[PDB]
């Protein structure tokens, strides 16, 4: 605080202000088509001859 | 410092006077600015050419 000799008026101070941020998401979109090319060949845990 | 004094003599303690400086009713504005000289107490002072705070003096170059 300001040193003042206590005859004369004084001493006027400044201030600070504001910031601001914003911020907007992202869209995500995978997805998988199943033929029935998929789904008939053999899953490995399965028994050989028969399935 | 050391030694009193066993003598008879009379002093004084001083002699106070008031120091009026107002007369009126105006504003009191002020602000402190830098010297470039020797100032008294209640000295009215100019400024040189380079801003301090010299006594003023008519009679100039």
């Amino acid at each position: 605080a300001p040193f003042v000799a206590p005859n004369v008026q004084g001493r006027v101070i400044k201030e600070s202000g504001y910031n601001t941020k914003t911020f907007k998401p992202a869209y995500v979109k995978p997805k998988h088509v199943i033929d029935p090319n998929m789904i008939i060949p053999r899953q490995p845990g399965e028994a050989l001859g028969t399935g | 410092t050391s030694l009193p004094n066993y003598l008879a003599g009379n002093g004084d303690l001083g002699s106070w006077e008031p120091t009026q400086i107002f007369a009126g009713e105006a504003d009191i504005v002020t602000e402190g600015g830098a010297a470039g000289a020797d100032i008294e107490i209640y000295q009215v002072i100019a400024k040189n050419a380079a801003g301090a705070m010299v006594p003023h003096d008519p009679t100039a170059t």
